């Protein structure tokens, strides 16, 4: 079980965040400080426990969509609320 | 090596070729038959092989 | 031009006494999320709707 390397100060985003499209690369739904849903292209590919080791796109602070990527394309109004599940 | 895809997890057919379902109502107090009509109306877009 | 008013049915309504209530949770979903959706909608379709 030897050990490969520490990522200092690394993004985890759950599976309900990082959804993939037709293309084969990987998206994430974030909100802004303006209130709008915004779609930035998420680079994901290591599964740890169950979230995303994320390397790219996503920095400290942004917030990202968990519960409602049905109701909610990008461009609408939303407000936010913590989520239910992890 | 692994690479991620977006295909279908559910294909049905119709008589030997490919296809998708819908599940229409009609307009509350509205017929039948007027919802049918204004349903194939909006067939006269779909592309050429549809 | 009564008869030219109202709509046409084919069945009337009927208090059958069932209700289905199919849900299907965003793509690339485990079976525990639809468990969290599915017994939430149960405790509340039992526990206020007694």
């Amino acid at each position: 079980q030897l050990q490969e390397g520490v990522k200092q100060k690394a993004i985890l985003a759950p599976q309900q965040g990082v959804t993939r499209d037709l293309k084969g690369q990987a998206t994430a739904l974030v909100v802004n400080a303006q209130n709008k849903v915004e779609l930035r292209v998420i680079k994901a590919d290591r599964v740890i426990g169950d979230k995303w080791l994320v390397t790219e796109g996503l920095n400290a602070g942004d917030k990202i969509i968990t519960e409602g990527l049905q109701f909610v394309q990008p461009g609408v109004e939303v407000k936010t609320v913590p989520a239910k599940n992890v | 090596t692994g690479k991620w895809e977006y295909g279908s997890p559910k294909l049905e057919r119709y008589n030997g070729v490919p296809a998708m379902e819908i599940l229409g109502e009609p307009a509350p107090g509205l017929s039948s038959g007027d919802a049918m009509a204004a349903v194939e109306e909006i067939v006269k877009q779909l592309p050429k092989g549809v | 031009w009564m008869f030219t008013r109202i709509p046409t049915a084919f069945l009337p309504d009927e208090d059958q006494g069932v209700l289905f209530a199919q849900v299907q949770t965003p793509p690339g979903s485990s079976a525990e999320r639809t468990q969290v959706v599915v017994d939430s909608m149960r405790e509340y379709l039992l526990e206020k709707e007694s």
